[PDB]
């Protein structure tokens, strides 16, 4: 048996790493947490520290509010009986206001009111966390790649529960907070729109979803294949190409006729991923607002 | 209609994106060459990208790509056919010459530095606070070759301090000297360390390092290339 | 024809079969015994498809479609026009995929790197085999496999899914989707991280892996590391496909009723099975 390097064979620990200090306000970084021997077998054993600024608390707070808001309702539905609560856990659902109220905020709590509340908490929780993602990169002098990629996912999210419901004219068009609920909603959205498979954007979106798995499988495997030449130290291989970067590239060139570079492969990676939700948001945004039946549209594109 | 507009726009966008992506992945290894190191006739449909420059972290300089490429080392190989497309055979000792699966590239002869400017990898004896926190500790273990013969014993572990990870094992040979073995190429067993890629009589060939407390990028490449080449060349 | 640093690697050796008979390149492509094997299987399979196109009456890519033998035929042979071409092509496809993996193994040996790639690819081949071979055989007829056609195969998915109600309820299909979703999230982060370090704020100096680790601990309070992130991606990927093949291998075999009903085992557990109120009471 040859060593595969999927799990480390020897763990090595040293003093806690307080991390790089840049324009970072060290007053907002907590203290290091414990070391996990378990995680250590796969990756880093160190937990923490974490940086909690005003936005972090803001985000983290409203994040729980959203979560709790939905949860008291699920309990209201379970008749406060902890037995029922568990049995029908996947069945509960906080639905949006009836189509009657349109895009109003006058719906009574037991009729969509809580939904609006919860949605509002989720709105700031996500957007404040997005800002957090940007500032955290600025404080360390790094590019904003993570913030722009995260924006892509936010796009699909914004379309699903905000932008589309407004262009349609009612919060009833949005997604319900429930496990089995949002599953039915999905199946249902497709049926109502003439079978989503006829929507060219779902098709692209799928392509990239499958492509993301193809790529990461390819990438992760490659790097492990050349980790015997320290292939994982991607940054230095970018500044001073080593044999790891050369045989990695050559493996793919001899296999499919072309290759990437240590930096290039990551540009392929960020876009393959980002396009999943980018293409998907457009597809959904045009559903019901511009195209009513994809089967029909497909019959004569227009 | 709008939907038709959207989807058509997208495909044009996607074509520009793939163009960008492909040219971006040509900043290394290009332009292509003939087996004799001469610029190849056709370079394909995509043009070389406009150069970009990296500012290395510790006064270590600048890097601009694409830029003049050149193996800054001799290649002991000779053609085996009269036409392009065939294997080139090693003229000497593939292991000693650093060709084929035993190849290494002329990386900077400096060590990699962590975020603060310190050597990224150090022997564990010189890294205060570090210790084996889990798994069999290899230190003091004898090392065996693919020929089932003992070639030495581990005397230390070189660690990556900023990533707290084991990267090499320092092994002492019968002649009293030591060599580095990449962690990813050894099998740590309950009562011994096994090394498949090499046979006992090859450990001495492993390239040696200048300073005993540091390794340079150039030395890592020669060491790793060497033991990986054993898979093919030590085979008998 | 060669990358600036390529000649030194193009040495003899590594082949699994045929010694040095096929040990050579064509342009950038390596050609092992399996290089030839895949070409043979692919040419043939493309030929049979072209021939199946005529029997059908179209040369339109959106229309062409090779269907498996009708259920009547069970697991036996069938006339070329009615399921036979599909069976032969399936063999060729399988021959072409397995050969490609083996060719990758040979490329691995010449370069002296690990076998993780061919290994990962095997999982994809496995998913394919579950759909066109394993499930059909366990169900009793080649008629349960999917047709080879750009749209007709989506019809299969759609129909096969709805055959058990809303397929969303397949539990193994839920795990699978989670891994797919997660792998994409992870891929987006890995690519953005490395890029934001190699391309720091305008004019600033190239960041280090230390900064990468810092950024994540600052953000979520933990960093899996550079080696860990690649182990993770490989794992999320292979797991997504593993649960996919699995959710299908059980559909129509050990479970052939509505998937939504499968969930009663939980709601009807003795204890809460009778309490009044809630959604199920
Ligand atoms: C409508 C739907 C709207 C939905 C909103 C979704 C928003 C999600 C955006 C996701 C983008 C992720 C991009 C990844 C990236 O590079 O990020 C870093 C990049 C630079 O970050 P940095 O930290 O400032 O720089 C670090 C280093 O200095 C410099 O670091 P660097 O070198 O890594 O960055 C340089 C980078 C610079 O990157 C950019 O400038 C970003 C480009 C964003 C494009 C947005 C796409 C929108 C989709 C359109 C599809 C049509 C559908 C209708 O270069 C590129 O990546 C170039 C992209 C290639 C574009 C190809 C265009 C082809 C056009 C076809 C022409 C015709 C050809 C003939 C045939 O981020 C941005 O520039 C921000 C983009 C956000 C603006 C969105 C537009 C507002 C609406
Ligand atoms: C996984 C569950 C279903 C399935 C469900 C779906 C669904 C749902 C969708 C697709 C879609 C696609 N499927 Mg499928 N598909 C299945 C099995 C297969 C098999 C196989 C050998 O088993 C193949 C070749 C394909 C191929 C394809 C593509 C034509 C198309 C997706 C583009 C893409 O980016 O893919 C990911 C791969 C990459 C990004 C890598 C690059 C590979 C390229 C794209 C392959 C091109 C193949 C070419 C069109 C066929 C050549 C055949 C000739 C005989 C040589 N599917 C199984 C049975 N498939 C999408 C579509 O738009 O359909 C109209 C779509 O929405
Ligand atoms: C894209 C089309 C549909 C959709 C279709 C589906 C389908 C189809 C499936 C899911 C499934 C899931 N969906 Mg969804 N889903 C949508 C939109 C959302 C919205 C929000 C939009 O803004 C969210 C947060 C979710 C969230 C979720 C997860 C709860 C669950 C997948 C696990 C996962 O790996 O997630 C990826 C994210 C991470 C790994 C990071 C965060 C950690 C997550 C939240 C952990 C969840 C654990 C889960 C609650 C555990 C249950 C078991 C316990 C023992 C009770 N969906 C849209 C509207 N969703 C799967 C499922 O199993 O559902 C029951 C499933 O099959
Ligand atoms: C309406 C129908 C049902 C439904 C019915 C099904 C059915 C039926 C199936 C799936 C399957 C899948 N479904 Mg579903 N599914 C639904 C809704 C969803 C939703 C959602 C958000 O609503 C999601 C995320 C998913 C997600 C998924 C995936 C987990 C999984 C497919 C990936 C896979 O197996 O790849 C595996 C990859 C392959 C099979 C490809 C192998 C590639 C081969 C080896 C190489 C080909 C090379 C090519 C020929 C070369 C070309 C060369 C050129 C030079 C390029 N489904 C609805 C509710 N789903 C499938 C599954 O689990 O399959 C096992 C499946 O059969
Ligand atoms: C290309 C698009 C893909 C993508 C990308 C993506 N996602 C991202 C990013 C990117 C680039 C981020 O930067 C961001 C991130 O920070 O990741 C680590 C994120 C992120 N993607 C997330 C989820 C997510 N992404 C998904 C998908 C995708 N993300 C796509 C596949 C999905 C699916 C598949 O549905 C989900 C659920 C988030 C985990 C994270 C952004 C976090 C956020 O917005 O947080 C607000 C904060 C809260 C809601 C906090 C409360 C949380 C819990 C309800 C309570 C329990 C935990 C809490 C810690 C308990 C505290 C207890 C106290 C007693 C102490
Ligand atoms: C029966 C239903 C049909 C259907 C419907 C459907 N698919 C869909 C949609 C719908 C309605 C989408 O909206 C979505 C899409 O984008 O479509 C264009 C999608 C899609 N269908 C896909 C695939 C797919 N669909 C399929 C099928 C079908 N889809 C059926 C035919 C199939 C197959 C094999 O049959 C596949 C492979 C994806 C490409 C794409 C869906 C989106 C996706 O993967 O998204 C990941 C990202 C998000 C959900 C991002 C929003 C993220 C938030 C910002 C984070 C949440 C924050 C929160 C704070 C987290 C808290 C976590 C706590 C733990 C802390
Ligand atoms: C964890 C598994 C993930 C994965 C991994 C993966 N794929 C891989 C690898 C890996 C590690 C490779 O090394 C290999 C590669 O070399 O990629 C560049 C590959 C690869 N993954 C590919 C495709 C692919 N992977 C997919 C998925 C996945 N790949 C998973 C997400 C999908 C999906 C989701 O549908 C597709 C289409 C190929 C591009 C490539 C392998 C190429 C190959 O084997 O080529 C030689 C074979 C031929 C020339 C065959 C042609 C045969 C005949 C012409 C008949 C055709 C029959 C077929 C049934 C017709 C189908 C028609 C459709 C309309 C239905
Ligand atoms: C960091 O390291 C890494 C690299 O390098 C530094 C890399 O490059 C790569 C991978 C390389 C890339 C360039 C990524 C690109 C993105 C993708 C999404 C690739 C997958 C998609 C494709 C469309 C690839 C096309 C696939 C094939 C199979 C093309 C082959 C074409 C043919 C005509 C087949 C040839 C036919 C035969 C029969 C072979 C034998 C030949 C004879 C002549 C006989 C990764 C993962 C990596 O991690
Ligand atoms: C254990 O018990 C306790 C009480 C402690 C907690 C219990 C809570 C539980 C068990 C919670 C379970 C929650 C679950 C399972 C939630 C699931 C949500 C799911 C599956 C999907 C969500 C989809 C939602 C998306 C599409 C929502 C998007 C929302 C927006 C874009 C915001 C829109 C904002 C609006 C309409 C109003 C705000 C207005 C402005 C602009 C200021
Ligand atoms: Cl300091
Ligand atoms: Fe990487």
């Amino acid at each position: 048996a040859e060593y595969q390097n999927i799990f480390s064979q020897v763990q090595v620990r040293g003093p806690a790493d307080l991390g790089m200090t840049e324009d970072v306000n060290l007053a907002n970084r907590s203290g290091v947490g414990p070391f996990s021997t378990l995680l250590g077998w796969f990756g880093n054993a160190q937990l923490g520290p974490i940086y909690l600024g005003s936005l972090g608390v803001l985000s983290l707070f409203s994040g729980l509010m959203w979560f709790f808001t939905i949860g008291i309702w699920f309990w209201y539905q379970a008749g406060w009986n902890p037995a029922v609560f568990l049995r029908d856990l996947f069945f509960f659902s906080l639905e949006p206001p009836a189509p009657e109220y349109g895009l109003s905020f006058a719906a009574p709590l037991k009729e969509g009111g809580l939904w609006l509340i919860a949605s509002f908490f989720m709105f700031v929780a996500v957007w404040s966390w997005w800002g957090r993602t940007y500032l955290r990169a600025q404080a360390l002098g790094m590019g904003k790649h993570t913030a722009w990629a995260f924006l892509s996912a936010i796009w699909l999210w914004m379309v699903l529960g905000f932008i589309r419901p407004i262009l349609m004219g009612s919060w009833s068009e949005a997604v319900p907070y429930g496990i089995f609920s949002h599953l039915d909603w999905t199946n249902n959205f497709s049926l109502v729109h003439g079978n989503l498979f006829y929507n060219p954007f779902l098709g692209l979106s799928i392509a990239f979803l499958y492509g993301s798995a193809l790529l990461f499988a390819m990438h992760g495997a490659t790097i492990l294949a050349v980790s015997r030449f320290g292939g994982e130290r991607e940054l230095e291989q970018i500044a001073d190409r080593g044999t790891a970067a050369e045989r990695a590239a050559l493996f793919w060139r001899w296999t499919m006729g072309f290759n990437a570079t240590m930096e290039g492969i990551h540009r392929w990676a960020i876009w393959m991923a980002v396009l999943v939700t980018l293409t998907g948001g457009i597809g959904i945004l045009l559903s019901g607002t511009v195209v009513d039946n994809w089967y029909v549209w497909g019959q004569n594109h227009g | 209609d709008l939907a038709s507009l959207a989807i058509y726009s997208f495909w044009i966008f996607l074509a520009g994106l793939i163009y960008y992506l492909q040219t971006e992945n040509m900043r290394e290894g290009y332009p292509l060459e003939n087996e004799d190191g001469t610029p190849a006739a056709n370079q394909g449909p995509f043009p070389l990208p406009k150069p970009k420059t990296f500012i290395l972290p510790h006064g270590r300089g600048t890097l601009t790509v694409p830029g003049p490429e050149s193996e800054d080392r001799p290649i002991a190989l000779a053609r085996t056919a009269v036409s392009e497309g065939f294997p080139h055979a090693p003229t000497g000792d593939p292991m000693k010459d650093g060709v084929g699966p035993a190849s290494w590239v002329a990386r900077r002869d400096l060590p990699e530095l962590d975020g603060h400017g310190h050597n990224k990898i150090k022997p564990m004896k010189a890294a205060a606070g570090f210790h084996v926190s889990a798994g069999k500790n290899p230190i003091g273990l004898p090392v065996r070759g693919c020929d089932l013969e003992i070639a030495g014993k581990v005397v230390d572990i070189w660690v990556d301090i900023p990533e707290q990870m084991a990267r090499f094992l320092e092994v002492e040979l019968k002649d009293g000297s030591t060599r580095l073995l990449p962690m990813q190429m050894v099998k740590v067993q309950s009562n011994r360390v096994h090394v498949n890629a090499l046979s006992s009589d090859l450990f001495a060939g492993i390239p040696t390092i200048k300073s005993p407390t540091e390794v340079t990028l150039l030395e890592e490449d020669k060491i790793c290339g060497y033991v990986a080449g054993g898979l093919m060349y030590a085979a008998p | 024809a060669l990358l600036s640093f390529e000649r030194k690697y193009r040495v003899p050796g590594g082949t699994l079969v045929g010694g040095n008979l096929f040990d050579f390149w064509v342009g950038p492509f390596y050609v092992g015994f399996f290089g030839v094997a895949t070409f043979f299987f692919a040419a043939l399979g493309i030929i049979l498809i072209a021939w199946s196109a005529v029997l059908q009456g179209t040369w339109n890519p959106q229309l062409i479609s090779v269907y498996p033998p009708a259920l009547e035929y069970g697991l036996g042979g069938a006339p070329l026009a009615k399921g036979g071409l599909w069976q032969i092509i399936t063999i060729c496809a399988t021959g072409a995929f397995v050969s490609w993996a083996l060719r990758e193994v040979e490329i691995c040996r010449k370069l002296g790197i690990g076998y993780h790639i061919p290994f990962a690819f095997a999982f994809a081949i496995l998913a394919y085999l579950t759909l066109v071979l394993f499930r059909p055989v366990m169900m009793g007829a080649w008629g349960y496999a999917f047709p080879y056609g750009i749209w007709t195969h989506l019809d299969w998915v759609s129909n096969t899914g709805y055959t058990y109600g809303n397929f969303h309820y397949n539990p193994a299909h839920m795990i699978a989707i989670s891994f797919f979703f997660t792998n994409a999230l992870a891929l987006a982060l890995h690519g953005a991280l490395v890029l934001s370090a190699a391309n720091p704020e305008k004019g600033k100096e190239m960041r280090t892996p230390d900064h990468e680790d810092t950024f994540f601990r600052d953000l979520v309070g933990y960093s899996i590391g550079t080696l860990g992130i690649h182990r993770l991606g490989l794992l999320l990927s292979l797991s997504a496909v593993f649960f996919s093949a699995l959710c299908m291998i059980i559909t129509g075999t050990i479970w052939f009723d509505q998937w939504v009903d499968w969930w009663q085992w939980w709601v009807k557990l003795p204890w809460w099975a009778n309490i009044p109120g809630g959604i199920n009471g």
